[PDB]
């Protein structure tokens, strides 16, 4: 189920604003679980820092 | 990125 992607540090995947999910790599994360909190969730065009480290 | 929410009913 994709709703049960949940913000991989947390797992609670309830903040429904907050929880972005990385089509790169990671699964599922918080604005503020990552880096200093962006400033909304991406329209779909962002990726996690995991991915980024690839290059 | 895509939004994902999670909520549990009892
Ligand atoms: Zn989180
Ligand atoms: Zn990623």
């Amino acid at each position: 189920a994709v709703d049960l992607y949940v913000c991989l540090l947390c797992g609670s995947g309830n903040d429904e604003d907050r929880l972005l999910l990385c089509d790169g790599c990671d699964d599922s994360y918080h604005t503020f679980c990552l880096i200093p909190p962006l400033h909304d969730v991406p329209k779909g065009d962002w990726r996690c820092p995991k991915c980024l480290a690839q290059e | 990125a895509r939004t994902k929410q999670t909520a549990r009913k009892s």
